[PDB]
């Protein structure tokens, strides 16, 4: 049987000695594509090989890549929101405890008013 | 946690 | 799965003067 | 070595995620040398900022984590463990489900507005 | 075609060094060790437990036997002369 | 989110131009051209995504940084304003806390 | 009466404070260069036994 591994080694010589001196080192573009892929995929429906298998495949692999490329810009758009809610919710919290205090602040503050 | 049959062992692993 | 009261029972309760 | 011990840790680590892993290493008896202890600290390094900027499997911090605290290694000595605590890896292996499904009672709910 | 995973979450958390998916309403992992113990704040949850201690002495309708009371740490005094003393937890 | 689904639709697709074939390749007669005017159907719902699905992104998106940039000072100055008022919280309420201590120990030493 | 207003007032400031010392440690490394990630992006992206065997390292440990 094949087999799982050993720790390390030089894990071994470290004892207080050591490690003091062992430290740490385009997409209506793509419209295009797919009104095509569907268009592709017809005219393979049409005639009636290897060349238009292929075909499709490089086709499909065309939309493929390409929405692929896209992936990431909403990726950077779930940062800006990130942060966007963060201000989201920093503002809300904040004017929320003020009000409050500022109730309550009245409420001492006529509590005592209260007092002649 | 034991849900069943308490008793394993440590590493008899055959 | 909150509260800043509720942390008063765990502390309490882990708290103390072979 | 010298560029070696570096990738040397990174695996060391990468894989010190999977338990198993673990249970290998204990039931294969080890985990009797501060050099483990020490081993920890030294990896244990490896929480900083640029330092995992390869690293690939975020369990290695919970690893680090439980086998930082030697109870954990105590406690391994079996892999009944090796079922619980995988279990949750597993349960965990979500967010994906949720998608198909929130929609789907998306949709229903949905059937409720057009039910009106 | 595919793997076309991007997740920021834990790309924020490991960002922060690391991350929630360990235990959530799975907590017994962390559960597994017993839990710990504290210091740092062996002090605050003292401090606001006298002060809620002397609030009840306010609300309180005490007999004339509380004479030299005296306050301290996690332990209610109440000393009299016949020197029962008990330090209970109005 | 969204994005998945586009690529969901592209396994669509190929899936359809498979099975969508599959079993004309392997043999209710007409009902199977209707099995088939199906089989087009759903290609055709699929389609319909294709168009749904299309149109959803938005096309200048490489400043996006830099308005996430002029985003990030305002992070930044929410930190600012909200923060003062924690202190400002943090000011008055001392106040509070104060007095609080005034009145237990003064009233038992008044009782 | 005064000072149930102020137990309000403060578990309630409290729950502030929770929520801040989140923006403290938060805020002191809050958005490490600020593109800094993208790498995370694809990272976990191509983040996402043999396997392990396929040990780059172990793979030194053939024998050795």
């Amino acid at each position: 049987s094949a087999l799982p591994p050993p720790p390390m080694q030089y894990i071994k010589e470290y004892t207080d000695e050591n490690i003091q001196e062992g430290l740490a080192p385009h997409k209506k573009e793509l419209r295009k594509l797919n009104m095509s892929i569907l268009i592709n995929f017809l005219d393979l429906l049409d005639i009636l090989r290897e060349e238009k298998l292929e075909d499709l495949k490089l086709l499909f692999v065309h939309v493929h890549h390409l929405i692929n490329e896209y992936r990431p810009h909403q990726a950077r758009e779930t940062l800006r929101v990130m942060m966007e809610v963060q201000k989201r919710q920093r503002l809300e919290t904040a004017e929320r405890f003020q009000k409050h205090l500022e109730r309550v602040i009245e409420m001492i503050q006529n509590c005592l008013a209260s007092l002649p | 946690s034991p849900t069943s049959p308490s008793y394993s062992p440590t590493s008899p692993s055959y | 799965p909150l509260s800043m009261s509720q942390n008063l029972a765990r502390l309490a309760q882990r708290i103390d003067f072979w | 070595g010298n560029r070696l011990r570096f990738q040397l840790e990174l695996e060391f680590v990468q894989c010190l995620a999977n338990p198993n892993y673990l249970n290998f290493l204990a039931q294969r008896g080890y985990f009797k040398d501060k050099a483990f202890v020490n081993y920890l600290k030294y990896l244990l390094y490896w929480k900083d900022p640029e330092y995992a900027k390869y690293l690939k499997y975020p369990q290695c911090l919970h690893m680090l984590e439980l086998l930082q605290y030697e109870h954990f290694r105590k406690e391994l000595v079996n892999a009944q463990c090796a079922k619980f605590i995988d279990e949750q890896q597993i349960l965990h292996w979500s967010r994906k489900r949720m998608r198909l499904q929130q929609a789907l009672a998306e949709q229903q709910q949905q059937n409720n507005t057009s039910g009106k | 075609a595919r793997l076309p995973s991007f997740a920021i979450p834990y790309a924020i958390d490991v960002l922060t060094t690391g991350s929630y998916p360990r235990l959530p309403t799975c907590i017994r992992d962390k559960i597994i060790p017993p839990d710990p113990i504290t210091k740092i704040e062996k002090q605050a949850t003292l401090h606001q437990l006298n002060q809620i201690l002397r609030h009840r002495l306010v609300t309180t309708d005490l007999p004339p036997q509380l004479a030299n009371l005296t306050v301290a740490n996690g332990r209610v005094k109440f000393r009299v002369e016949g020197e029962f003393e008990a330090t209970l937890t109005v | 989110d969204r994005l998945t689904q586009l690529q969901d639709a592209v396994n669509s697709l190929a899936d359809q131009f498979c099975n969508a074939i599959g079993v004309l390749q392997q043999c209710p007669t007409e009902e199977y051209a209707q099995l088939f005017a199906a089989l087009i159907a759903r290609t055709a719902k699929d389609i319909d995504v294709l168009i749904d699905s299309l149109p959803s992104e938005e096309s200048t998106a490489a400043l996006q940084a830099a308005s996430l940039y002029k985003l990030e000072e305002e992070n930044h100055e929410a930190a600012t304003c909200l923060e003062d008022v924690v202190y400002r919280g943090d000011m008055l309420l001392e106040k509070i806390q104060s007095a609080l201590a005034d009145i237990a120990q003064s009233q038992l030493k008044t009782r | 009466q005064l000072q149930k207003q102020l137990k309000e007032a403060e578990q309630i400031l409290a729950t502030a404070v929770y929520q801040a010392k989140e923006k403290l440690k938060s805020i002191e490394k809050a958005r490490k260069g600020a593109i800094s990630s993208e790498e995370i992006i694809k990272y976990a992206h191509r983040i996402s036994d043999l396997e392990m065997r396929s040990g780059l390292l172990g793979q030194m440990n053939n024998p050795s």
